[PDB]
């Protein structure tokens, strides 16, 4: 656990540190696509009314 | 339309093939577990 | 850290009654065992009792009601008295006369609470002894297929009428009224698999009883002691799955196999009950559409006339 | 470390890692099976791989692959269609009666239900040989021949008793349920069938029975405990338990049972009745309550 | 209807019922 | 003593619980008070 | 011997009890004897 | 002795409330006494 | 004693309740007393 | 002896009473003699 | 001491749940309160 | 203590997921919102 | 020797007899003889 | 000596007893006999 | 810990896969949208 | 429980601190998104009326 | 040696048989010969 | 490591195979492409 | 080796001569030949 | 390494077999080619 | 644990390094087709319209 | 491992490396064929359209 931070060293592991980095960025590109792909879809066809 | 629906297709022919491909290996990884070397007692000796 | 003695005999709430166990005999004689032997009782129970037992009381009253209070005709018409539920109109009200329907709702309620409490015993008991919780979770996959039939079902479809009618005869009207409500289950996919899992369950328990029972000479019968190291018994049933099919399994995958195939069973079949009315209307035509149905242009009737 | 067989492994009784390879070497013993004791010899006494072949393991083989041509003889040819979920495999005409021409059609059906018929004797004869080669008993052959008669009360005779033989199912994967269908509604209420009814308790019976032992075999597997755990956790839940040998016992004879009253009602609903609600129609007549109702609460 | 032919018949469907109603007269018989 | 504390308290407890249900259930079906329903 | 005392008077008991029943129904719905509103 | 009081107690009480059961029943059901309507 | 204080208890409350609710439900189904409409 | 004293008892006296009841329902059912209207 | 504190936090806590759920049930079933389209 | 963290996390978790299917599905076929046509 | 020779004589008389049995039932029941009328 | 007497004796006797009830049952079943009127 | 990492990503992972489908099928068995032939 | 306040160290361990104040945030959160939710949703198309 | 001598022999023969049933079989079915009254 | 090399892979060519089949014949199905007429 | 010849042998043999048996069976399934009537 | 090339091997065999049949099939099935009739 | 980089050796193998070039170059090479056959059959029949 | 090269030492046997030969030329064969067939059958009768 020599890479993880001191906070969140009793929660995490030198090997589960990376995968979580990996993790959460593919979170955030998800949100990205999700969001341009909603808004595209409303300006193609609005689904509330 | 020589063809079945979508959802034909799902709830056909999806689980279908699960239920194949499951036993298959279900029935493979039984056997290794079975046919692996572990404690036994000797058939000479045990009568 | 556990002991067995303390926990077959204590006393009051917390502890055990008729703890003077008893003896049969002729189950001793044929299934090897006849102690009758103390019964747990820990508030995990008390409930299931009481709730089941208002239940029964409610429906067996009702069906007193029903013959106008005559003994001989309550014998004569038992297995054809039942308690239906409320009629089409007023889909999932409960202001409903108690000859109507009242008396349904609340003996399916008491029952609901009386199987809840049941899996809470069985889970609470479970922990209590040291061994796993296996047949906690299998009970949950069998309420799940029961709370849909119940519950489930009659909710999203707008009434009550879509439950069974609490009768010996009921419960056989209602598989034949849903079969030809939704056009045929034969061509029903869940319904299928879930025939494929109860047939599957049956022989395998057939096959791994015969199996233990030919090979009891040298105690293959014991479970416990033979999946710490095999004996000559387990040898014998592999080598004799092993030569008759090409492959076989040790005295510890079997129950494993078993379990699957009930579990499978039972959430098969409560997925296919679901998704029956809801999102299907006719079987038949959807497999029809599905290319799953044979042609059948030029019958022989003549099998099927007297 | 010592690798158990449920698959632990418990660092250091008589017990001893030993190989399948002796195991199976041991326990060949090859001269006890039943044709040897009646012809004095069996032709066929040896294994091709991990399956023994005998004399009835020659006989099953043989009516395998003679079934499995025959059935797909009917159904990619004479009838066109190609796929297997849309075959129907026809029995001869209820009209030619018990008699068989090839020259007409349902010919076929025939050479596959007796191909059939051969191939399940076949396997049981074999399961009895292999059986008697390890001096075991004979239980899985009774289950096995409980399942045998069960097709042979279906496809042989239930269509000699009612004389014409276009009384038997025809071989269709999703049209065998056409058949079930049509016969279980020509007699009205199934349901009401008594044997029908006991074959459906034992076959839910037969399911819950194995859920159990297999929760409570597994409940146990991988912990320290003393073996009588079991015990007394099915003591304080129903206030029994059966034991270790009479859970098997029970298995079979259920397994058995449910499969023995389904063709004796199958059999019986084929000729001795006609109607399964005028079957009833003896209960409100008996002379102890034919005289106590009025109006609706009459009879 | 023949009523021999389906006599015998139920003849041998009751005999086919046989040999488990043997194997728990043997269990039985043994375990005294 | 016969009966202890806790049995005594869980059995009052739930015969009260159902009998409060099952008369609310009844006078509602009944329908004799003009009552959640015309 | 052959029997016990208690299984003889069991069995006595319960074919006796059975015995008054079925013919007491048999009599009532025979309606032969103007007994009970005929 | 063949049988013990408890036995005893319990096969009577249960067999009197049973047949007296039966009894009102029957008597109520036949509508030949103009008792409750 | 052939009998305990325990047991008799138990018999006799689960009687009370069980013919007080049975005549309860008989009394409001037989309809002979204007009680509850 | 081949049969005990106890098992010949008991089947006789089964077979007994199922034949005397066979009996008396049979006729009463035939119609034949005017008994019980 | 009689109960312990989790078995009365369970109790409580499934039971107020249940109620709930049933009440809500019960009430909008009714029809005589004009929610989601009458 | 009386609870687990993990037990009342595992508790709240599943009890708020099938809260809001149950809603969404309920809102949905009630029909009174024009939403998905 | 691959195979012995009361082996053999089992097998190639029961392949006989079996054949034998088969060719007689094929031809009654292709009724082109006029044999047993038919 | 290949195939004892025993044998021998017992196969064929069993064989000529299945010829002959199988003979005799399709002889009697067929159009010619029709078991013996 | 209270929880495992391993048991986090299989839970988060199974439920997105699953929520993934199941939305788009509502959403385009509802045809609501004219996609892919209407 | 070094990090763990005074008052509530008999019901709570170090790594289940960081967890629950996770939980908290993500509930305090949900609930502000879920008031905004409502309130347009009525704005929409009143349930009541 | 990788086959034995017999398997050979008794595949081959097995093989051999089957065949010539099945051709037998489809080719008298068929009724495109005269044979066996047509 | 939380995962192995093989599970992952296993995983994602079991899904993407899956997939692959499922959208093939679903658009074959819905018929709005003209492909294989 | 990873694959014995006794193994390679054996599956091609028979997928040889399932695939023979399919061919020829969908052949004259098919009619597009006018072979054997 | 993660895998062996017999299970590689075996995969991709059998993986290559099922698709071509069902390809072959389904081109057959669609009649779009004017093959065999 | 020599042919894989620092950063990655807790979590990767010397033998499955190989594996996972090769996963990701076919990967790749799949993206790109898919790309393509996506365009392509964008240009002959939309399916949004 | 002595005729596998250096780079694939840690994955591949010495009697593998020719059998993985073997598959790899009759795939190639394979891919020639198919790509013919294909030409061919497009010529013929075309399936977009
Ligand atoms: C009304 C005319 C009816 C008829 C109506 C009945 C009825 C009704 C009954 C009989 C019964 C009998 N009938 Mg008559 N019977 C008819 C015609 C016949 C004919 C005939 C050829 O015609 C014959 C041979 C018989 C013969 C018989 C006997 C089998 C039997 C009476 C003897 C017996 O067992 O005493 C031995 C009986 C006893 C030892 C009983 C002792 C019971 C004790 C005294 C307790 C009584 C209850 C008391 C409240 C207990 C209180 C204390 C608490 C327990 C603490 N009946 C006609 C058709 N018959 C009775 C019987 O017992 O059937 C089994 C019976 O109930
Ligand atoms: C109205 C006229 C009706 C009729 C209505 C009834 C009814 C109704 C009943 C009887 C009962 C009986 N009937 Mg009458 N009966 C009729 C005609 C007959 C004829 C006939 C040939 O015509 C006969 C032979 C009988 C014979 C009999 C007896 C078997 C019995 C009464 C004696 C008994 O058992 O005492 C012994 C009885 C006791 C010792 C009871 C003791 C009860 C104790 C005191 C408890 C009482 C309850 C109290 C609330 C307890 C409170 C405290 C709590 C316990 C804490 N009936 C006609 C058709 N009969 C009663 C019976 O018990 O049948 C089994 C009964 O219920
Ligand atoms: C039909 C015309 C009248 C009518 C006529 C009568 C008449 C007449 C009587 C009653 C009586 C009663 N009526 Mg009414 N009744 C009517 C309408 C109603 C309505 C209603 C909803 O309309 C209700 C709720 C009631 C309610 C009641 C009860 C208060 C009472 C019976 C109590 C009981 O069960 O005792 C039986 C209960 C028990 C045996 C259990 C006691 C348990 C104790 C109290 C608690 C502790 C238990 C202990 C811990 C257990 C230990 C052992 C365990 C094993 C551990 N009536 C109408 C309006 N009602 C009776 C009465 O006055 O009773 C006093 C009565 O005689
Ligand atoms: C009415 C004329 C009817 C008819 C009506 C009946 C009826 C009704 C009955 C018989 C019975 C019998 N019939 Mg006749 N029967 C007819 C014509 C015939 C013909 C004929 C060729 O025509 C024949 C051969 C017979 C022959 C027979 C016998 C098989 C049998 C009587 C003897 C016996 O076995 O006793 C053997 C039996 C005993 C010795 C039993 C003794 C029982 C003792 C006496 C106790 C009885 C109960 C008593 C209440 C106990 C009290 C004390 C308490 C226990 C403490 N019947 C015509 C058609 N027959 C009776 C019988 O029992 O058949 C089995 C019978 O019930
Ligand atoms: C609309 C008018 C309806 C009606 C509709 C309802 C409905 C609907 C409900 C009630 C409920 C109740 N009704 Mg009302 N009720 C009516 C008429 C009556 C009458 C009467 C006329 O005699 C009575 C006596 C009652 C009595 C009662 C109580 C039993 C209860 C409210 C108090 C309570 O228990 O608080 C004690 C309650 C609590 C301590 C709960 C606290 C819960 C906390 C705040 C968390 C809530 C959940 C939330 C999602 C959590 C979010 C955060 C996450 C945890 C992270 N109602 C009429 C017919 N009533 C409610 C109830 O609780 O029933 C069991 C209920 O659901
Ligand atoms: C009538 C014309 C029919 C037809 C009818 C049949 C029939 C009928 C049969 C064949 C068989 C075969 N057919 Mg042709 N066949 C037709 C058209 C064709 C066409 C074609 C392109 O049109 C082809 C390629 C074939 C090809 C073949 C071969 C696969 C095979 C014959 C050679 C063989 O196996 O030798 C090798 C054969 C042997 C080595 C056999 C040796 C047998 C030994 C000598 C024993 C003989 C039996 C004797 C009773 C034993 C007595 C023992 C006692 C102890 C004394 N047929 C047409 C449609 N064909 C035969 C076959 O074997 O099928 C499997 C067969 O039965
Ligand atoms: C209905 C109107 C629109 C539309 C509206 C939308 C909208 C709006 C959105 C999508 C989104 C998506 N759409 Mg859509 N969509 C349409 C038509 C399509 C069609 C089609 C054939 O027509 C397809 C194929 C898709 C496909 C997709 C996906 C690319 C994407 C959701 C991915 C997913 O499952 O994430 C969930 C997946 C996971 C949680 C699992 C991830 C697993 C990773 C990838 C691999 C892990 C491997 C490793 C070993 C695992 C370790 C743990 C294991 C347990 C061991 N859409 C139509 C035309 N679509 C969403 C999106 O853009 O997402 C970014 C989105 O919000
Ligand atoms: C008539 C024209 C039909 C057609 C009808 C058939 C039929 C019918 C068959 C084939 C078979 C095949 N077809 Mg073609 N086929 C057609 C069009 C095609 C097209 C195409 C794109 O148009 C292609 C690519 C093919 C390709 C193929 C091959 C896959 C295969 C032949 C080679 C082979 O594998 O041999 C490998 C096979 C061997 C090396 C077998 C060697 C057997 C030895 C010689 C023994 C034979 C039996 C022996 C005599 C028995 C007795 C032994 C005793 C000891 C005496 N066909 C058209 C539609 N095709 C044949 C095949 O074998 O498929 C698997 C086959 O049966
Ligand atoms: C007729 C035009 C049809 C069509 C008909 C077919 C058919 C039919 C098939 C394919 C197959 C394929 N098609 Mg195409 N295909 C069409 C349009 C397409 C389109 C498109 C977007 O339009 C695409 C992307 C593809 C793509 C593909 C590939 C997925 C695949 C070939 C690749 C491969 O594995 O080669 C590598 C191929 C190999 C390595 C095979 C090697 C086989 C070896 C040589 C053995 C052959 C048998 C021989 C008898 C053996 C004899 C010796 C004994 C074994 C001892 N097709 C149209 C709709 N396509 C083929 C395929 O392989 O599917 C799996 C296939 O069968
Ligand atoms: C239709 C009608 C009329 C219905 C009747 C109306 C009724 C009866 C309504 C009843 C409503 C109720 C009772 C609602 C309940 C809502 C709850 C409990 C939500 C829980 C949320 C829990 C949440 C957000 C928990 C989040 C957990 C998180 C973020 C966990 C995170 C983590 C934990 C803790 C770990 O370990 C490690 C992983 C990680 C760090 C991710
Ligand atoms: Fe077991």
């Amino acid at each position: 656990n020599d890479l993880v931070p001191d906070q969140w060293k009793p929660l995490f592991n030198n090997a589960q540190w990376l995968v979580h980095d990996i993790v959460v960025k593919t979170i955030y590109g998800g949100l990205i696509i999700a969001v341009i792909a909603h808004v595209l879809c409303w300006a193609w066809t609005p689904w509330i009314r | 339309s020589p063809w079945p629906v979508w959802s034909g297709y799902a709830l056909c022919f999806v689980p279908l093939a699960a239920v194949i491909l499951g036993f298959i290996i279900a029935a493979r990884f039984t056997d290794k577990q079975a046919t692996s070397a572990y404690l036994r007692l000797d058939p000479a000796k045990a009568n | 850290p556990i002991d067995l003695h303390d926990e077959e005999y204590r006393d009051g709430l917390e502890g055990t009654i008729a703890k003077p166990p008893g003896h049969v005999g002729w189950m001793q004689r044929l299934l090897g065992e006849g102690q009758v032997g103390p019964i747990y009782v820990g508030l995990w129970g008390v409930i299931s009792f009481i709730t089941f037992f208002a239940s029964a009381f409610i429906i067996l009253v009702d069906y007193g009601r029903q013959v106008g209070w005559n003994p001989i005709i309550y014998l004569r018409e038992f297995w054809n008295l039942a308690v239906y539920p409320p009629p089409t109109e007023y889909g999932l009200s409960w202001n409903v006369p108690w000859d109507k329907g009242g008396a349904w709702l609340a003996a399916t309620f008491f029952l609901h609470i009386s199987v809840l409490t049941w899996w809470a015993r069985l889970y609470t008991r479970a922990k209590a002894t040291g061994v796993g919780t296996q047949l906690a979770w299998g009970f949950a996959s069998a309420l799940s297929l029961y709370f849909v039939i119940y519950l489930f079902h009659p909710l999203a479809l707008g009434n009550w009428s879509a439950a069974p009618g609490h009768g010996f005869r009921a419960i056989l009207d209602w598989t034949n009224y849903v079969s030809i409500h939704w056009g045929n289950f034969y061509y029903n996919p869940f319904h299928m698999l879930s025939i494929f899992f109860l047939l599957g369950s049956t022989l395998l328990l057939a096959m791994h009883g015969a199996t233990i029972v030919a090979t009891s000479k040298w105690k293959s019968e014991m479970e416990f002691t033979e999946m710490m190291a095999e004996g000559p018994g387990t040898q014998r049933a592999q080598l004799f799955w092993r030569w008759v099919m090409g492959w076989n399994a040790n005295s510890y995958n079997i129950h494993i196999w078993a379990w699957w195939f009930a579990a499978f069973t039972a959430i098969t079949g409560a997925i296919g009950l679901f998704l029956s009315g809801t999102l299907v209307p006719d079987w038949y035509a959807w497999g029809e559409t599905a290319k799953i149905v044979a042609p059948w242009p030029n019958p022989d009737w003549a099998q099927y006339v007297f | 470390a010592l690798p158990l067989p449920s698959g632990e492994t418990l660092p250091a009784a008589s017990a001893e890692v030993i190989p399948f390879s002796i195991i199976e070497e041991f326990y060949k013993r090859p001269g006890k099976t039943l044709a040897a004791r009646f012809f004095g010899v069996d032709p066929f006494d040896f294994w091709i791989g991990r399956f023994y072949v005998g004399l009835f393991g020659a006989i099953s083989i043989i009516g395998i692959i003679l079934g499995v041509a025959f059935y797909l003889y009917e159904g990619v040819v004479n009838e066109g269609t190609l796929n297997i979920l849309a075959m129907r495999i026809e029995p001869p005409p209820v009209s030619q009666g018990l008699n068989v021409d090839p020259a007409q059609p349902g010919f076929f059906w025939f050479l596959t239900m007796v191909a059939a018929t051969i191939a399940f004797v076949g396997w049981l004869l074999r399961q009895i040989d292999i059986s008697l080669k390890l001096d075991m008993g004979m239980e899985v052959p009774i289950a096995f021949g409980a399942v045998v008669s069960s097709w042979i009360t279906l496809q042989w005779l239930r269509p000699i008793a009612m004389g014409a033989w276009g009384h038997g199912f025809p071989l269709g994967i999703t049209h065998h349920l056409d058949w079930v269908s049509n016969i279980g509604y020509q007699y009205y209420n199934f349901f009401y069938n008594p044997f029908h009814a006991i074959g459906i308790t034992l076959l839910f019976a037969s399911t819950l029975f194995l859920h159990m032992h297999g929760s409570a075999v597994l409940s146990e597997a991988k912990r320290n405990i003393s073996d009588q755990n079991i015990h007394v956790f099915w003591r304080n839940i129903l206030g029994y338990s059966i034991g270790e040998i009479g859970i098997h016992r029970v298995a079979f004879w259920t397994g058995a049972a449910s499969v023995l009253f389904s063709n004796l009602c199958i059999f019986l609903s084929g000729t001795f009745v006609k109607d399964w609600n005028a079957f009833w129609g003896f209960w409100d007549k008996m002379p102890i309550w034919n005289g106590v109702g009025q109006g609706a609460l009459v009879a | 209807m023949n009523w021999i032919v389906a006599t015998f018949m139920l003849m041998f469907v009751l005999v086919a019922f046989l040999p488990l109603v043997v194997s728990l007269a043997y269990t039985w018989v043994t375990n005294p | 003593r016969p009966f202890e504390f806790r049995t005594s308290v869980v059995v009052s407890t739930l015969l009260g619980l159902v009998m409060a249900l099952l008369i609310h259930f009844v006078v509602l079906s009944s329908g004799a008070f003009n009552w959640l329903r015309a």
